[PDB]
């Protein structure tokens, strides 16, 4: 679990992202899309190309839930609970697909932040999403 | 697919005495039930809330028979597994959007359901060979994804 | 997260295996070593030649624990606690090789109990060994 | 390997910006670091107490450059991996028994290094170049295991 220093690595880190945030989820998304074309047969409906409005728009949706989870860092599983419901009822996303979401999003984290991503800060990332892909998964069956 | 002549035959061997018919729709009726994400592929099948429902279902047993069938026409091209499944690839990306993450949960449940018809039979180094025999079938069916 | 249903299923399917938890435990063991050989190099000082007397020796002792996690099943995070010390602190097991060994636990327990192994306790019992997963590859950082 | 042209250039052209010397090292601590199970295999270099103690070893910066020398070599032969690996492959398997998973690690580490030392130039489309081959060389590495 989150130890103290983890949730002081990941605020801080996060903190840094600050207004770029939505930004960082849309290269994410992207970087998913090209990376694991497999992950796209969830996102049929939406326009997958280079600067897509509706993947900008998502990127901003998916940030703002990260954020969220930061700022409730010791009750994730009950800030993130209708997520939870939405993609184990709804969507119904296979878990594999997570952890290269979360892949994704540390290259991400990486390339706009040298002078924060540590070893120890990028042991703590890794974590937090772990954790943040455990809870959305955790109603599966 | 490095398949021993010995593997080859193992696989083969067994498949011959199998009932296509049951086998094919019990498969799919433990994918849908065990793994119940699956079910959004097929919501137009009907009620598919319980496993009673999910294994008595027709349209389930229907299909289930199909899939079987086209693995079986793939047994016989072991050594090309991926020109005989091109165009299943296509189909299951191009127009039904199918993670393939669900092809390995489907040969994981059909390699459980054989050793439930041949108990005793179904011996570890014939499983090994069907271990290796679903995994060379889901990741064709995956070869042509973009 | 188990059900009432899911507990009663699986006290009932492994009720079945009674006295030959050790046969099955060693048997799955065995299916593992062969489909997987991967997980070979995690027992490189195993004799794990057909029949050996260290696979079943073994096979008993991850049916104990089963057993004693059936047993305990709406407090296993308490009744494993030491395995899970043990599995993450010492053996560094990566958490992969759990779902290979669940698997073909399945598979023994479809090929010896034919009239227990129904669909829905199919289903059961891959949420009960998941389960028993989760809390052994729970410690690890 | 479905390796395109572009992806072997995209590949190529931005290897040869790299300090190995330095990158294996980062990717070889790093590893150590986020995923301290690994440790159990390098008991023999000493300090791993913590990512500093990791990230400092001799052993390991050492270490590091001995792996990502291979790793090179493989660049240099992205159409015969399992060729170049197979020495290494049988290595890994029949005298230090090595999951093949902590293979998968490495390289999605070195994917996280790459990133960080590029910034920007380390595009969404280069990196799935890299994701390819790093996958290239895992299975590589994996196949003589038996
Ligand atoms: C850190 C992990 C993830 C987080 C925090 C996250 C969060 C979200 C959020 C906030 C929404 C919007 C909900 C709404 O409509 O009100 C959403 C929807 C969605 N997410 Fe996720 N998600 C994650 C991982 C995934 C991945 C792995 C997938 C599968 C590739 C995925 C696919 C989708 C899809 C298809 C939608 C519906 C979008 C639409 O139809 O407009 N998500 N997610
Ligand atoms: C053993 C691996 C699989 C094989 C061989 C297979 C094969 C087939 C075949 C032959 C068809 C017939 C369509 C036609 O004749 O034009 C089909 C349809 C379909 N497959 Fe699969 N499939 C496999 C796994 C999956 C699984 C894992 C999923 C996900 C749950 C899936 C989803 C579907 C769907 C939704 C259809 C169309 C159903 C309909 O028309 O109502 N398949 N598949
Ligand atoms: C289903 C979950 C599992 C359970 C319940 C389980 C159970 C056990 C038990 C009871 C022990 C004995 C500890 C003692 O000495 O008292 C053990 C040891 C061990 N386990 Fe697990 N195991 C599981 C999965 C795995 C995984 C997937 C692997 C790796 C392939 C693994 C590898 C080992 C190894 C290498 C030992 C050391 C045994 C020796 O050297 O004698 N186990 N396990
Ligand atoms: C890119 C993937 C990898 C490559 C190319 C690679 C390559 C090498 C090479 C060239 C050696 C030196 C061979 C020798 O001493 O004869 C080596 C040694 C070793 N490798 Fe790897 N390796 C890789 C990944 C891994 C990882 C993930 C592990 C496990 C964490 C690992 C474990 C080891 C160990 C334990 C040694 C011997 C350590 C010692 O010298 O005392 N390798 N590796």
């Amino acid at each position: 679990v989150l130890s103290p220093a983890d949730k002081t690595n990941v605020k801080a880190a996060w903190g840094k992202v600050g207004a770029h945030a939505g930004e960082y989820g849309a290269e994410a998304l992207e970087r998913m899309f090209l990376s694991f074309p497999t992950t796209k047969t969830y996102f049929p409906h939406f326009d997958l190309s280079h600067g897509s409005a509706q993947v900008k728009g998502h990127g901003k949706k998916v940030a703002d839930a990260l954020t969220n989870a930061v700022a409730h860092v010791d009750d994730m599983p009950n800030a993130l609970s209708a997520l939870s419901d939405l993609h184990a009822h709804k969507l119904r996303v296979d878990p594999v697909n997570f952890k290269l979401l979360s892949h994704c999003l540390l290259v991400t984290l990486a390339a706009h932040l040298p002078a924060e991503f540590t070893p120890a800060v990028h042991a703590s990332l890794d974590k937090f999403l772990a954790s943040v892909s455990t809870v959305l998964t955790s109603k599966y069956r | 697919m490095h398949l021993t002549p010995e593997e080859k035959s193992a696989v083969t061997a067994l498949w011959g005495k199998v009932n296509v018919d049951e086998v094919g729709g019990e498969a799919l009726g433990r994918l849908l039930a065990v793994y119940p994400w699956t079910q959004r592929f097929f919501e137009s099948f009907g009620d598919l809330s319980t496993p009673d429902a999910v294994m008595g279902n027709p349209k389930v047993k229907a299909h289930g028979k199909k899939v079987l069938g086209a693995f079986s026409d793939g047994l016989a091209h072991l050594d090309n597994l991926k020109g005989t499944f091109a165009t299943l690839s296509e189909l299951h990306c191009d127009k039904l959007h199918v993670d393939p993450e669900n092809f390995r949960l489907l040969g994981n449940v059909l390699v459980c359901v054989l050793a439930h018809h041949f108990g005793k039979e179904f011996t570890p180094p014939v499983q090994a060979a069907y271990q290796k025999v679903v995994a060379g079938v889901a990741n064709a069916l995956a070869h042509k994804y973009h």
